[PDB]
């Protein structure tokens, strides 16, 4: 099961 | 040792329409799910039977969250662009890999979360989950921007926490086949170079997991000249094979021994001509 | 952007014998970037019913797919993989062996 919140490079 | 991992790739496409998004998911060396932006269904479907289990809520789940995904590696590619002064007429690529393993306990052991760029690292969630190696000065403003939002602890309870209960749940589910080794079949054969020397070479076929090695000695001595180990390579069946050979002189081919260790081989295995 | 070569291994899923159905591989690995053509030749011809597995990489991110097709081995038959990649001047050729 995948993360629920993917962190995104530019914030 | 058991792990799951998700791999995902984007590359941007300059000429026309939005990024070519992939993404896989492992548990060990067996893939379970998928994700293509240029399939059809636009939603996460199964690559193993054990999965199929999973009900409706699971998948609608892990299409939301792969679709969600897809988005995130889009707006990066953009931030990424900026960040490094390139045009938009260059197509690029990012790269994640994120996951969890567990020890013979079943217990949390790692987890990981890294990113590249291009094909260089870019930044990597360090083994204390709480860190992270910023590869460059455009990957030190991620980390800064990812150290005050607090990224880390929010990816170290899933790694930690959630990755492992879903890794325990599919290792149940699958252990038909994911709890069960298949040990190399091994062969050797015979190549006549000259009339002088021949090559042989040691075989090992239909094995899982993917690790293994092949190592050939003479007289009971580990050799490491005139041999060639090629790269593991996937049988298309799920397993693995390998091979390893020597080149001897004609007539001593009974001085040379390859031996075999595998996971699922209680004692390593010796081979000989 | 980084360039890396694709290393290829042609091979069949069982150990050959003529006039039993087996599986024709072509894996390609260690590449980078991710765009790649390859084709499966039978006596110089393309195959047209090839598949190939879901893009995935290495530690080193460099990329790795396996292109497969079912074939029946015969003694005359020519088989071999095909690549193309930004890192080859010309298209690359590599005959499956029997062994290998």
């Amino acid at each position: 099961g995948l993360l629920p919140e993917l962190p995104a490079v530019g914030g | 040792s058991h792990s799951m991992r998700y791999f995902f790739t984007s590359v941007s496409r300059p000429g026309r329409g939005e990024p070519r998004f992939i993404a896989v998911g492992y548990v060990d060396d067996t893939q379970f799910v998928r994700f293509d932006s240029d399939a059809a269904s636009q939603r996460m479907e199964p690559r193993a039977p054990w999965i199929e289990q999973e009900g409706p809520e699971y998948w609608d789940g892990e299409t939301r969250k792969v679709k969600a995904h897809s988005q995130t590696h889009r707006v990066d590619l953009g931030t990424l662009r900026g960040y490094y002064n390139q045009s938009e007429a260059g197509s690029h690529t990012v790269q994640r890999m994120y996951g969890c393993d567990v020890g013979s306990d079943w217990r949390f052991l790692r987890g990981y979360h890294q990113y590249a760029y291009d094909g260089k690292d870019y930044i990597a969630l360090k083994e204390d989950l709480r860190s992270w190696t910023a590869a460059d000065m455009a990957a030190q403003t991620t980390k800064h921007k990812w150290e005050a939002a607090h990224v880390a602890e929010q990816l170290r309870a899933y790694l930690e926490g959630t990755c492992v209960e879903w890794l325990r749940r599919y290792l149940e589910n699958g252990k038909e086949t994911l709890q069960r080794t298949d040990a190399p079949k091994t062969h050797m054969t015979h190549h006549a170079v000259s009339d002088h020397e021949a090559t042989l070479r040691c075989w090992a076929l239909s094995f899982y997991p993917a690790e293994i090695t092949l190592t050939w000695q003479r007289d009971g001595e580990d050799q490491t000249q005139d041999t060639e180990l090629v790269e593991t390579r996937p049988a298309g069946d799920g397993t693995f094979q390998k091979w390893a050979a020597v080149v001897v002189p004609s007539g001593q081919e009974q001085r040379y021994t390859c031996h075999v260790q595998h996971e699922g081989l209680p004692k390593p295995l010796t081979l000989r001509w | 952007m980084i360039q890396r070569t694709p290393k290829i291994q042609v091979y069949s899923r069982h150990p050959a014998e003529n006039g039993k159905s087996n599986f024709l591989n072509c894996y390609v690995s260690g590449f980078h970037p991710s765009d790649i053509e390859v084709d499966l030749l039978k006596n110089g011809e393309r195959i047209e019913k090839v598949e190939h597995s879901d893009l995935s990489f290495s530690k080193d991110w460099s990329f790795y797919l396996l292109y497969y097709t079912e074939f029946t081995p015969t003694e005359k038959d020519e088989y071999a993989c095909r690549v193309n990649h930004v890192t080859l001047s010309q298209p690359k050729i590599v005959k499956w062996d029997r062994d290998m």
